[PDB]
């Protein structure tokens, strides 16, 4: 059974320009466990990214949290890029301070 | 704390 | 409130790229407390919460011994399962196991569970009576018989009703400052204009623990599910959780709508209005 990942991109704390925060990309509801997740700053891959230990829900589907320390500005674009077997091409979800 | 059952017993 | 202890185990075969990778994690409620990664540096069970560090060397050695033995059984299982289902040695396959126990507000046993999956679907599961097995398909019947013969359910029952409950209570006590706390959500509402004709109201709940929460919309005191969006509860990364609920409303009718928030940390439910 294969299941496609759900994706949420968000900050740990309410965003304030110029103040350090954490950028999160939560991937969940996927099967198999093989997945690629990158955080992007203005289209470029952020190098220093950590993640949670692989775990799963009642329905056996996997979840992971990917995260990096960052300082948001008015004029910087952040996104999460995800690839999985179920996806024809990588899926890019942009960060929205209000979501 | 994990279960202390002989793991070879619970092989499929 | 109620509490739980759960262990989750995952093994993945990758033929042509070495032997299987194994990951094990342990939770009390929504807090991870231990981990093991077969490819990691330590080759031991590792702490992930400050209170588990109160455990001595005998614990760490015993937990390490048991988790490594679990990785080895999964390696054997992966081969056994390919035979059962007549599969070739070329594909990647996944084995998963979960077990643990729930207790009530009195920290007394509510129920236990032990279940196994193969390639993303149910394989075999212990029933709520902790005496009998549910085999998902014909192949799993072979496993049911072996586990009946080896008296696995009896042994699991003793663990789930005794050891599991007792160690859960010990952890809740040892880690009282964090595990027994209730952080009430910090709540607010935003307003976004889609156009001249409609607006989106978003009800936020932030910095809460435990993860369990209910966000509901009402229009004139009546439950409103149409034209709403509710996101999955998500980890903030600092041990707390986040959630939002939104409703699309006609312009000039914003005041008819209320957001209702229910949470263990709240003595009475909150009502928010724009
Ligand atoms: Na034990």
């Amino acid at each position: 059974i294969q299941r496609t990942p759900k994706i949420q991109v968000y900050s740990r704390h309410p965003a304030e320009n110029g103040k350090s925060n954490f950028l999160n990309c939560y991937v969940s509801g996927f099967h198999p466990s093989d997945i690629e997740v990158d955080l992007l700053k203005n289209g470029e891959r952020i190098e220093k990214v950590e993640h949670s230990d692989l775990s799963f829900s009642k329905d056996w589907s996997f979840y992971l949290l990917y995260y990096t320390e960052f300082t948001p500005t008015e004029k910087d674009e952040y996104a999460c890029r995800v690839n999985h077997v179920t996806l024809s091409q990588p899926k890019i979800v942009k960060w929205d301070r209000d979501m | 704390r994990q279960a202390s059952i002989e793991l070879p017993s619970m092989a499929v | 409130g109620s509490h739980s202890m759960r262990y989750f185990f995952t093994s993945v075969s990758r033929p042509g790229r070495g032997e299987p990778r194994f990951i094990a994690v342990g939770y009390v409620d929504d807090t991870q407390f231990v981990r093991f990664d077969s490819d990691a540096a330590s080759q031991r069970m590792e702490p992930r919460a400050p209170w588990i560090e109160q455990e001595g060397p005998e614990y760490w050695d015993g937990e390490t011994r048991k988790v490594k033995a679990h990785s080895q059984t999964h390696r054997v299982d992966l081969g056994t399962l390919r035979g059962y289902y007549n599969q070739s040695e070329a594909g990647s396959h996944t084995v998963q196991r979960m077990y643990g126990c729930d207790v009530g507000s009195d920290w007394r046993f509510l129920r236990g569970y032990h279940q196994y999956a193969y390639d993303g679907k149910d394989y075999i599961a212990l029933k709520e009576d902790l005496r009998s097995w549910t085999a998902a398909d014909m192949a799993a019947q072979t496993t049911k018989h072996k586990w009946e013969a080896a008296h696995v359910a009896e042994q699991l029952r003793a663990y789930l009703e005794g050891t599991c409950v007792e160690w859960l209570r010990r952890y809740l006590e040892n880690g009282k400052e964090t595990l027994q706390r209730t952080d009430a959500p910090k709540t607010h509402m935003t307003h976004h204009a889609v156009s001249d004709h409609e607006a989106t109201l978003r009800c936020w709940a932030l910095s809460f623990y435990p993860a369990e929460i209910t966000l509901t919309w009402q229009r004139d005191g009546e439950d409103q599910t149409q034209d709403t969006e509710l996101v999955e509860t998500r980890p903030a990364g600092d041990g707390t959780f986040q959630k939002w609920a939104a409703v699309v409303v006609p312009s000039g009718q914003e005041q008819r709508y209320t957001c209702h928030v229910q949470h263990e940390g709240l003595p009475k439910p909150l009502t928010l209005r724009w």
